């Protein structure tokens, strides 16, 4: 029955628990509330180490007793609350954090936890708010702050940024150097300025997570396959993605399991999310030699061996550390060979991660040591997209001449041809070359069409859509899951975008934007005068925000234009209104690259030091113009203006993204696959031959 | 309008 005896045992595995000692700390706790099974504290602290070696059923069941012993607990509610968050019920974790408050509206932690659900749920604003009360509640309080300031991050809320990113750093060194598992979280590490060294760490931690988690399933190290004898000479390779379906990850790669050499290779993809119907579900099952669906196997264990079991002789992890992702597996080490690769812009950090598969662009050797992987370079980028054959009707366009631009009124499709011979007068400039409708009564039908906001007309029989209501007319079209069907109108009007001026765009995300970026931006545009940028409310709350700090570098608000949000095939399409796209250099746009290459658009850059601030650069040069890339700030706004004021250039430059889109290697998927191919082999031959993990720089 | 599925954090 004894108290004293079972305080003291508490008192011990708490220690033990300091000196990382899980297993004993476990141990001991147990023990205590043998002695004392009506002790509140013992309860909570097991309950949060089960909850850390993931198992989150029990450790559940231990809060409830803690609270039940001791129902002023607020503390335990709080925990609970996490549990049940990363148990999926974001409903009892709402309810438990909210009781803790109310409990107790003092504790700073609830607070911060509650703000975390809303920030997972989009809510940003409500997200702040919380935060900023945690933090006045306890000023010094890191997940708080950092995770604040990723919010802020977000809608480019830049108070006291300088000052926030000294902060940012000084945290982390002191929760790295103390041992504790830093506040920043892997994937934002890539926006602030910390040591290659403080990123890797940082992987590091949470690739620990992992271990523990996988650690107290207790199993024995795989058996790994040493020739290609079982699976008939072919390589059997694993793909691992929360992405099979519509998200970004297909939308580049889709085509690629398909078009991998059965007589050499053997496809398997591991799902970890359920069928979301969209296409992109399934083509990939259609084409992969297997496809399997692990969101059915919640169990790592299980999980692993069914992976084991296939026969994997190299295994990709297309998610590092992003949202779906169970790196669980890869800990597990159930294959010979693991790589990170196209989903994730940064390392791993961890052991069991053995190469990341980039390029010489990207990640020359020079900043190899951001990475704790190998790198495996792929031959030109490591980049790829779909856009080929998710868009080939952006392959070609005509436009409208209403007084000649190739970006003001603009017209695709795939009968476009067709449509254009049943015409009179088609003017066609060189360059393939520019089809050119002068104004005619059908000119005029179309761009009256646009002008009345209707959904579509008729022309000699041919539909002539507007493509502002793509969803309207076919849903699966503007999503990207079908290669539109009719020709479609694109015009500057349409976004509220001046016929007669250079439309600068960039398409991504605005927490992709920084102060200095933004100053980058202002002196191109004051040097080019007839011109403006334009944004995406993405998020929309930070569009006031980007407005405001216009202001105060002194752009009049007519010189930033926002578009919403569109359907992929929408947003693709509308790139091709653009002349020149100023890419975001501290993380450029990765897939939004891609999207605003397709359309023929140049793109301004200027390659930093992380990974995920060196892929438009690499994107270019595999393109092939290289006179996109600037050093530094100066030769970035250099490039911009030229492009901006000399008219003749910009011309041939735009006419030479257009042509190199299809000549270069960047959108061939084919090619690409016959690399990643070699690639593989490559990996394979040195550890069949008995080698350890070493760089592939072929 | 509308909302496009992209790459994110995980917490
Ligand atoms: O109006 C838009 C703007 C973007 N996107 C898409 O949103 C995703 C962008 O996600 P993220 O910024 O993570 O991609 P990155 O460029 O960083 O790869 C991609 O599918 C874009 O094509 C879209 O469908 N409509
Ligand atoms: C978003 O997703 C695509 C596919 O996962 C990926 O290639 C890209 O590197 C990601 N963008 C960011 C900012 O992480």
């Amino acid at each position: 029955s004894c108290p004293t005896h079972a305080d003291s045992l508490n008192n011990l595995a708490n220690i033990k628990r300091e000196q990382g000692n899980i297993e004993e700390a476990v141990r001991l706790y147990r023990k205590a509330l043998e002695v004392f099974p009506e002790f509140a504290a013992a309860h909570s602290n097991l309950a949060s180490v089960l909850q850390q070696q993931g198992k989150l059923q029990e450790a559940l069941m231990h809060y409830k007793e803690a609270i039940r012993i001791s129902p002023t607990f607020a503390d335990a509610y709080s925990n609970m609350g996490n549990t049940l968050k990363e148990m999926q019920d974001v409903q009892g974790a709402l309810q438990c954090y909210t009781r803790a408050i109310q409990i107790n509206p003092a504790f700073a932690d609830a607070h911060s936890n509650l703000a975390s659900i809303h920030k997972d749920s989009g809510n940003i604003p409500e997200a702040i708010a919380s935060y900023r009360t945690a933090l006045k509640l306890k000023p010094d309080f890191p997940d708080a702050y950092c995770n604040l300031a990723h919010c802020l991050q977000i809608v480019c809320d830049w108070t006291d940024y300088d000052e926030r990113m000294k902060k940012l750093v000084s945290i982390v060194a002191d929760q790295l150097e103390k041992n504790r598992l830093p506040s920043v979280h892997p994937h934002h590490s890539m926006l602030y300025p910390l040591s290659h060294g403080f990123r890797k760490a940082i992987a590091e931690r949470h690739g620990n997570l992992c271990l523990d988690k996988i650690n107290v399933l207790h199993k024995p190290p795989y058996e790994h396959p040493k020739d290609l004898k079982l699976s008939d000479g072919r390589l059997r390779v694993g793909y691992v993605s929360s992405d099979f379906g519509n998200h970004p990850t297909s939308h580049l790669m889709q085509s690629i399991p398909g078009m991998h050499n059965p007589d050499k290779f053997e496809v398997f993809c591991y799902a970890l999310s359920p069928d979301d119907g969209t296409n992109f579900r399934v083509k990939v099952m259609a084409e992969a030699n297997h496809f399997i669906d692990l969101s059915q196997i919640p169990c790592n264990g299980k999980a692993a061996d069914r992976i084991h079991q296939d026969g994997i002789h190299i295994l990709v992890n297309m998610n590092g550390y992003t949202k779906g992702a169970r790196n669980e597996l890869f800990a597990l080490r159930p294959a010979p060979i693991q790589a990170m690769w196209l989903g994730y812009p940064g390392t791993s950090g961890a052991l069991f991660m053995d190469y990341i598969i980039t390029d010489q662009e990207t990640s020359p050797a020079e900043v190899a040591e951001q990475y704790s992987e190998k790198l495996a370079y792929m031959p030109h980028t490591f980049f790829i997209g779909d856009h080929a054959n998710m868009f080939p009707h952006l392959k070609k366009k005509a436009v409208i001449d209403f007084k000649i631009y190739d970006n003001r009124i603009v017209l695709n499709g795939i009968d476009l041809k067709a449509f254009l011979d049943s015409l009179p007068d088609v003017k066609i400039v060189k360059m393939l070359n520019m089809p050119v409708i002068p104004m005619n009564t059908i000119a005029e039908a179309v761009i009256e069409m646009i002008n009345r906001g209707q959904i579509q007309i008729t022309i000699n029989g041919f539909s002539i859509s507007n493509g502002l209501a793509t969803t309207q007319i076919n849903n699966k079209a503007a999503t990207g899951e079908e290669v539109p069907r009719t020709i479609i109108v694109t015009t500057r009007s349409q976004y509220g975008l001046p016929e007669d001026a250079i439309v600068y765009c960039n398409f991504n995300q605005l927490y992709k934007i920084d102060p200095s970026t933004l100053q980058m931006w202002a002196n191109i545009l004051k040097r080019v005068p007839n011109s403006v940028l334009w944004l995406l409310r993405f998020p929309a709350v930070g569009e006031p925000n980007i407005q405001q700090y216009a202001q105060n570098m002194g752009l009049p608000q007519n010189r930033i234009i926002f578009s919403p949000v569109a359907p992929k095939e929408e947003h693709v399409r509308r790139g091709q209104l653009a002349d020149v796209c100023l890419d975001t250099p501290l993380c450029n746009g990765h897939t939004t690259g891609m999207d605003v290459l397709w359309a023929g658009t140049p793109m301004v850059t200027m390659p930093g030091e992380t990974l995920a601030s060196r892929v438009a650069a690499s994107q270019l040069t595999c393109l092939g113009c290289l006179e996109l890339i600037a050093k530094n700030r100066q030769e970035y706004e250099d490039i911009a203006v030229k492009l901006g004021t000399d008219l003749e250039y910009l011309k041939k430059v735009r006419g030479k993204v257009w042509k190199q889109r299809i000549s270069s290697p960047l959108f061939n998927t084919k090619q690409y696959t016959m690399e990643l191919e070699r690639l593989y082999l490559q990996m394979w031959e040195h550890y069949a031959a008995g080698n350890k993990p070493d760089h592939m720089i072929k | 309008p509308v909302s496009v599925p992209y790459s994110s954090a995980q917490s």
